[PDB]
RNA sequence: AGCGGAGAGGUA
DNA sequence: GGGCTAATGACGGCGAATACCC
DNA sequence: GGGTATTCGCCGTGTACCTCTCCTAGCCC
């Protein structure tokens, strides 16, 4: 199967998982560590930010693609802001400084 | 419920910042951060579909439900915005302010933090000066504190009371611990600590009390106060942050953290209403104790009581753990653009492509299809494009293939294990469903073809195509990270038609004839003119490298090698391609082609050899049968005659002479024998079974059966395997460790009964156990290997320090392991013995082998000079790259997968052999009373040496062993000069660095040796000393101990035989003979098992284990303290250099395991992520640290650029 | 990507040079000789360096 | 109408 | 049937806490 | 006083995929 745009979770914004449901699949831990020692900081950045997690860059990237033009913006994941607002319900601070 | 203009609202958020700083949290911070309080618990109302006032999922507090929208619906437009109403007060905005801000709950009560008190190095036992069942016994009402402390009950209380009148207060619970670190002044106290660590000596008094010191200093630095341990006001999470997801019929599914944010705020409201009605004093101390409980189990469940058959989770399960955040959804997450296949083989294609599914490739690229039938005008809008590719017209096909031509995509199995597992190549359109994939990529991939699946991804950004193209297709990734040897290595159905074709016969067709050249061999081969084999004389032309010097010479070959000199390139010569084409002799041509010519040759060259194999393999047409398989002829008279002496042996056993232990041993013995003589006779009669003739005269020559050729050529089994299919499979073993007395007297040719499949059935089992257990393991060892070491990357192009190590090729006693040729080469000198800082290639190292060296002083990367990494002249050559190392490459990352990639695999008298001289090194000769030659020493090395220059083996020399001959003397092979008479847990025991089960107890000092001393219950062993005094320590009373009298004892020697311990031989010496041994020990166990890897992985993990040293003298910073390196070197140069001229001290070297470095760091947030949350997150919650942004994990976590690779002129251009 | 070994010493450096030179071939740049090859083949023609792409790119930041 | 968690089975 | 109404079949490694002979 | 000797408690145990069912429940009319 495959699968270019799916549907989304609410707690984190991620495409689900499996054949059924138009699930993507998972990229594995031992996979981004099989990028990294490649090093390419610019293919790890795109399939992990502005591919699924981000709610603006999953939008500007397809706009990018369909237009024409390109100039991808980076910012910080949902999924970060999630374990933030997790993390601030404990009383203990966390800002991002 | 639906938003539309919100989607086009770009350019919202920037996220610039610096560092992330963690700290506690004060009440009013908890105050502003919240919007409203709870009151009513209910999370759903009934009978009506609306969200509950003040509950859990309300709507005054959080926000609305729908967008823009609100509850009654007097104001339900897009024009009203920031105007709340006067019944049902929500805030008329986006649906998005449902997950950012939260609520609070307001308790008439305290309560305390079970993260700061069940925690094991409980901060508040450290505050205020208490154990741990004192303050569990007052914080859960069952004592007093009175206010200097002590435990005090009930009856104390009160006869306490009956005598003070009223003047000595004492409270008990959450108020009194709240003004017991509310009232304290810690600027008093720590100066009060100062004076009680100036007057108390004891050891663990001293660890306390730097302890509590560090502390008070961290909270004084902080600024934060000891009173926010406990808390008031307790926040909860945000409504849109969990569901409340409906099932099938009008249902509703159970939540976790809901029922129990019910629980509190009930047992709140109880609590409220029973303080305002005036409630005697019990039932409030029990509601209070209920309400501790509570909280203690909202957050963390399962770790006091274990409140419920399936215990719920928490906010400390969700986040430590399994299923938790750090591991589910911040650094694996799953992506779009991807998808799974079943992988088939496909010969037709080149090894820089891969084939793709004509549906999967319409899926995949969509959008870009979109772009292009835009571009090209057949469609105006997207919707009628998209109808159109549904409706799978014939122009859609053709644009698919326009639009996909030199774009890559990228290829990952879904089990990988080193860095090899992710791929590019450019993928063209085939038919079916089916992935095509080169034969030569899977050798890499490891992937057998019985249905394994693999998933794809697509880079879709404009630097992403380059970064797969220019550094991850599969024409750069040819050498292995893990040792020189190249991947592309021929597999089980080429290296068997290339040794078919490339050997030869006794007497063929069309033989004694001399051809022209590669051409009409060519030409007299097809039409069947010539045999496929023939001694031949053929005439070939072949350049000469210095340049290039052609050169035609003749030479007598065969006329399949003949025919296999057409596809090499000029750059090979004929010799290294006359022999038969084996396994290794075909990798050392590989490696021979990728040497000193080139890539892409070497790529065409692959490309060409395996064509060439297919199309003589699909001409050979080999075939194993029951014919092919023989049996020896004797192996029946030598099953008689094995039975007829056991029966024998039975018979004298049984008639009462031998015992039944040396009769079974004698039995598998003689077994054993038979065996090994079975497995020689199946080897003569299947090696040279065939004969033939040579003019009348017939000629021995080696067979050319079905299961010979595959036995010999590689790509099967070893000779085990085909002497359990010829001969009897000898003797098998019981899973407790025994050896079974009746053997397998049967091939699996003939039948079996069912007493040896029982029998075997034992030990395959055990292999299949074991290899799961070695893969779970291996996965476990590879996760802390690569979280152990992932901050060493290549910063700078020097470092400036020349100390280096000794690399001296280990010999045992026998056959050396590897050469010097096989250890320096790719490393770089540190003197000259060949100039200093210079590069060993393949010539050099043969340039030097001839000079008869024996030690190169060689810069190691465990002794560098540089600051957060290694620098690029130390790490030496790499290995995946023939060139030199790139500044921005991560070897960290490297080394931990090439060394947990193995782990699924990984389960008297002294003769010498070689001929030659004998060198004498730390050894010392007595002159005997005999005339002879006798050693005498506490430990001797024996070592021979040949003609070349190298050592052959080395022995040792025991006390009182008797040399036969001296030094220089000629010794011949069987000679004997020695006269005396008397697993991967090994893997990890390093490592982590345990201690052993009987750890040998080193030496002290360089000190002679003392007598023994009298005994007080543990042996007691002094040592002499020079000027100083006798250094003495225990023993154990229970094992042996032996320890001379008479005698002197050298620079840290042993007294107790046995394995000894990483951290003693660490403060004996030093870092050099600790690396040198835990190489040799990895090396000597990876040799045993049978795989190859080099030495400077090890280095770098050795490396970043010690990282942290110890001070003994406080100059500047604290006493006990355990920092880095890097930190305290800078800062002794800067107190060396600024304050004075010698202001600090010297630093010593402490050794930690993997887990104690990966948990101990100077971040906290990649120390938080696979180990251990709740302690690191407790205490960078009262040391207030800040995280400097520097690693491979916090960047992915965060979201930013690695500082490693492509992404480092971004952090250059930063700072 | 064999060619383009030897021009330069580091690979990432090439990685970024060639990702430099792709972001003018979209907005519309007339070529030397998919834009991926196209910029592959003018780096291991000798003819794009490092001056060349910063006069470039001066030339957009002026006429932008 | 999209989103959840448990229990069992199977391939690599 | 109904509608709101609230177990004992894991195993190894490491750090603190009394505590017992010296 | 004091310096270890058991002893109790906390920490953890590979990756990815495919299919099926069953969930909050209960109680006196
Ligand atoms: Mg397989
Ligand atoms: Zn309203
Ligand atoms: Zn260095």
């Amino acid at each position: 199967h495959a699968r270019s745009t799916g549907p989304y979770s609410l707690v984190t914004q991620q495409p689900l998982g499996g054949k059924a449901q138009f699930g993507g699949q998972r990229f594995g831990e031992m996979e981004v560590w099989a990028l990294e020692a490649y090093g390419a900081a610019y293919t790890l950045q795109e399939m992990l930010t502005v591919k699924s997690d981000d709610v603006q860059g999953r939008n500007q990237m397809y706009k990018n693609i369909v237009d024409g033009e390109h100039e991808m913006v980076a910012g910080m994941p949902e999924s970060f802001n999630v374990l933030v607002k997790e993390i601030r319900s404990l009383a203990i601070h966390m800002e991002l400084e | 419920m639906k938003d539309l203009l919100n989607l086009f609202n770009q350019q919202r958020q920037t996220l610039d910042f610096d560092a992330i700083k963690i700290a506690l949290a004060s009440p009013d911070l908890i105050r502003s951060w919240s919007y409203g309080e709870v009151k009513k618990p209910e999370t759903i109302n009934y009978r009506t579909f609306k969200p509950e006032r003040d509950g859990l999922f309300c709507a005054a507090i959080f926000g609305p439900i729908k967008d823009y929208e609100c509850l009654c619906g007097k104001y339900k437009r897009m024009k009203h915005r920031g105007v709340v109403c006067e019944k049902c007060g929500t805030e008329v905005t986006l649906a998005k302010v449902r997950r950012e801000r939260m609520g609070h709950i307001d308790l008439a009560s305290p309560v305390a933090h079970i993260w700061f008190l069940k925690s094991l190095p409980s901060r508040i036992g450290l505050m205020l000066d208490m154990t741990l069942r004192d303050i569990e016994r007052v914080l859960y009402f069952e004592a007093y504190v009175v206010t200097r402390r002590q435990l005090l009950t009930e009856e104390q209380y009160l006869t306490a009371r009956q005598e003070y009148n009223d003047d000595f207060d004492a409270a008990m619970g959450a108020e009194a611990v709240y003004e017991l670190l509310r009232t304290i002044d810690l600027q008093s106290e720590m100066t009060r600590l100062r004076e009680e660590i100036a007057s108390t000596g004891s050891e663990t008094k001293l660890k306390r009390l730097t302890k509590r010191i560090k502390l008070i200093e961290a909270f004084l630095e902080s600024g934060n106060r000891p009173e926010w341990m406990v808390m008031t006001v307790l926040p909860v999470l945000p409504p849109d942050l969990r569901p409340l997801v409906p099932l099938d019929g009008g249902r509703f599914a159970t939540s976790d953290l809901n029922d129990l944010y019910r629980r509190v705020i009930n047992r709140n409201n109880r609590l409220r209403r029973l303080l305002e009605l005036n409630a005697p004093d019990i039932i409030v101390r029990n509601e209070k104790r209920m309400l501790q409980e509570s909280v203690d189990a909202l957050l963390d469940n399962g770790r006091r009581g274990r409140a419920i058959k399936r215990p719920l989770k928490s906010l400390a399960d969700m986040i430590k753990g399994k299923q938790g955040r750090f591991r589910q959804n911040l650094l694996g997450k799953r992506v779009d653009y991807s998808g799974r296949s079943v992988i088939t083989v496909g010969p037709y294609l080149k090894l820089h492509q891969c084939g793709l599914p004509k549906k999967m490739a319409l899926e995949l690229f969509k959008p870009f299809v979109f772009a292009k039938l835009q571009r090209r005008g057949l469609a105006t809008t997207i919707k009628a494009a998209k109808k159109l590719v549904e409706r799978e017209e014939a122009e859609v096909w053709d644009i698919l293939e326009e639009v996909i031509r030199e774009h890559p995509v990228l290829l990952n199995r879904a089990p990988t294990l080193h860095r090899l597992g992710i791929q590019a190549f450019e993928p063209v359109l085939i038919e079916g469903k089916a992935i095509q994939l080169h034969p030569l990529v899977c050798t890499a991939f490891n992937a057998d073809f019985d249905g394994d699946q693999m998933a794809v991804h697509v880079p879709l950004s404009l630097e992403a195509q380059l970064e797969a193209r220019a550094l991850m297709m599969s024409t750069n990734n040819i050498l292995s990270p893990a040792n020189g040897e190249p991947i592309i290595v021929p597999s089980q159905d080429v290296v068997l038609g290339l040794y078919y074709m490339s050997r030869a016969l006794e007497n063929k067709k069309g033989e004694g004839m001399v051809f022209a050249n590669t051409s009409e061999v060519k030409r007299a081969y097809d039409n069947r003119v010539v045999e496929l084999h023939a001694k031949v004389k053929v005439r070939i032309t072949q350049v000469d490298v210095d340049k290039r010097t052609s050169g035609t010479s003749i030479v007598d070959t065969t006329v399949g090698r003949a025919l296999l000199s057409e596809i090499l390139p000029e750059g090979l010569p004929f010799q290294l391609a006359n022999t038969e084409m084996t396994k290794k002799n075909i990798s050392r041509l590989i490696n021979s082609s990728y040497r000193l010519l080139g890539l892409k040759d070497t790529v065409v060259f692959a490309d060409k050899l395996m064509y060439t194999g297919y199309a003589y393999a699909t001409r050979a047409g080999v075939s194993i049968g029951i014919d092919d398989m023989l049996i020896p002829d004797e192996k029946k008279g030598i099953l008689t005659e094995a039975e007829a002496e056991v029966l024998e042996i039975q018979e004298q056993y049984q008639s009462g002479l031998v015992t039944a232990g040396e009769r079974y041993n004698k039995v598998v013995d003689i077994w054993s024998r038979t065996s090994e003589r079975i497995a020689k006779a199946m080897m003569d009669t299947i090696g040279t079974e065939k004969v033939e003739n040579a003019k009348g005269e017939t000629i021995d020559q080696k067979s050319m059966n079905s299961l010979y050729i595959m036995a010999d050529s590689g790509a099967r089994g070893s000779q085990a395997q085909i002497r359990q299919l010829a001969g009897m499979r000898g003797l098998m073993a019981r899973p407790d460790g025994s050896i079974i007395e009746t053997p397998i007297k049967a091939n699996f040719r003939e039948g079996l009964n069912v007493q040896e499949y029982f029998n075997s059935t034992h030990g395959a089992r055990k292999g299949l156990a074991d290899t799961a257990l070695k893969t779970a393991n291996s996965g476990y060892l590879t996760r802390r290997l690569v979280d152990v070491a992932q901050d060493v990357v290549i910063t700078e192009i020097d470092c400036g320090t020349t100390e280096g190590l000794i690399m001296t090729p280990i010999v045992e006693g026998g056959d050396v392991v590897e050469p010097l040729k096989e250890r320096v080469l790719g490393r770089v000198v540190a003197e000259d013995v060949v100039t200093r800082n210079t590069l060993l290639d393949e010539a050099w190292v043969a340039k030097l082998e001839d000079a008869s060296v024996q030690s190169v002083k060689v810069r190691s990367t465990i002794s560098c000079e540089s600051s957060f990494g290694v620098c690029a002249r130390c790490y030496g050559r790499d290995l995946a790259r023939g060139h030199q190392v790139n500044i921005g490459e991560a070897v960290g990352v490297i080394a931990a997968q090439s060394i947990g990639e193995p782990g699924t695999q990984l389960t008297d008298n002294i003769t010498v052999k070689t001929t030659g001289s004998v060198k004498f090194n730390n050894l010392k000769s007595v002159a005997h009373a005999s005339g002879s030659l006798v050693a005498v020493s506490r430990s001797g090395e024996l070592s021979v040496l040949d003609g070349h220059g190298r050592e052959r083996e080395r022995y040792k020399l025991p006390y009182g062993a008797t040399i036969t001959a001296k030094d220089g003397d000629a010794v011949k092979a069987g000679q004997s000069v020695a006269n005396w008479d008397p697993g991967l847990p090994r893997v990890a025991d390093l490592f982590e660095a345990r201690k052993p089960k009987d750890p040998a107890i080193l030496a002290e000092r360089s000190g002679i040796i003392s007598f023994g001393k009298d005994t007080k219950g543990k042996q007691r062993l002094i040592i002499k000393d020079t000027d100083g005094s006798e250094h003495e320590e225990l023993i154990p009373k229970y094992r042996q101990i032996i320890v001379f009298e008479g005698e002197h004892v050298t620079k840290g020697e042993t007294v107790v035989d046995g394995e000894p311990s990483p951290q003693d031989i660490l403060r004996l010496l030093g870092v050099e003979p600790l690396a040198a041994y835990l190489v040799k020990e990895i090396q000597d166990v990876y040799r045993l098992q049978g795989v190859k890897i080099n030495d400077k992985h090890i280095e770098v993990i050795t490396r970043q284990m010690l990282r942290k040293v110890e001070i003994v003298d406080q100059g500047n910073s604290k006493f006990l303290n355990g920092e880095q390196v890097e930190r305290q070197r800078v800062i002794e140069e800067n107190a060396r250099l600024v304050k004075r001229n010698e202001l600090p001290a010297k630093y010593d070297p402490v050794l930690l395991g993997i887990t104690k470095a990966s948990l101990a760091t100077e971040s906290f947030i990649s120390a938080a992520s696979f180990q251990e949350t709740t302690r690191v997150l407790t205490e960078a919650a009262v040391r207030g640290t800040r995280d400097n942004l520097r690693g491979l994990k916090e960047n992915v976590i965060v979201g930013r650029l690695i500082p490693a690779g492509t992404g480092l002129a971004y952090h250059a251009g930063r700072r | 990507v064999e060619d383009c070994l030897e021009v330069v010493n580091n690979r990432f450096e090439l990685v970024m040079m060639a990702s430099k030179r792709a972001r003018q071939l979209a907005n519309g740049v007339q070529p030397l000789i998919k834009p991926t090859v196209m910029a592959l083949r003018e780096i291991a023609a000798r003819r794009i360096d490092n001056a060349l792409i910063d006069e470039v790119e001066k030339a957009e930041r002026e006429r932008a």
